[PDB]
């Protein structure tokens, strides 16, 4: 079964742009740090993601 | 020194989200589709009927018009 890929994918996209815009990086962010994150939200992030989910 | 500014929540809260299944029933009972399906044959089988013996009587009369010519 194909297609569910591609539907799914594209949701796949937007949450890397959610990676992107908390650290710079689509998939290896390195924001997770042992001693808390690197930096904080920016101001319109939270929004985004309440639209996605 | 103005106030702090950060991401946050809005006042009050975000709206609730939706996580739990959701697939329709959406379909007709199988009695229908049967009824309809058995209708369908029975019409299409007395169409047929009268189709079949309109080409039998044709056919008979194409075989009488090689007889009258055979001799």
């Amino acid at each position: 079964a194909m297609t569910p890929f591609f539907w799914m994918f594209e949701e796949r996209e937007k949450m890397f742009e959610f990676y992107e815009r908390v650290s710079g990086a689509r998939m290896h962010a390195a924001y997770i740090r042992p001693g808390g994150v690197h930096q904080d939200l920016p101001l319109g992030l939270l929004d985004d993601i309440y639209e996605f989910s | 020194a103005s106030k702090v500014k950060q991401d946050m929540p809005p006042p009050g809260g975000y709206g609730p989200i939706d996580y739990k299944r959701n697939l329709p029933r959406r379909g007709l009972s199988g009695y229908s589709m049967f009824a309809v399906g058995i209708g369908t044959l029975l019409f299409g089988y007395w169409s047929m009927m009268k189709w079949n013996r309109e080409r039998r009587r044709l056919q008979i009369e194409d075989f009488e018009a090689r007889i009258a010519l055979m001799p």
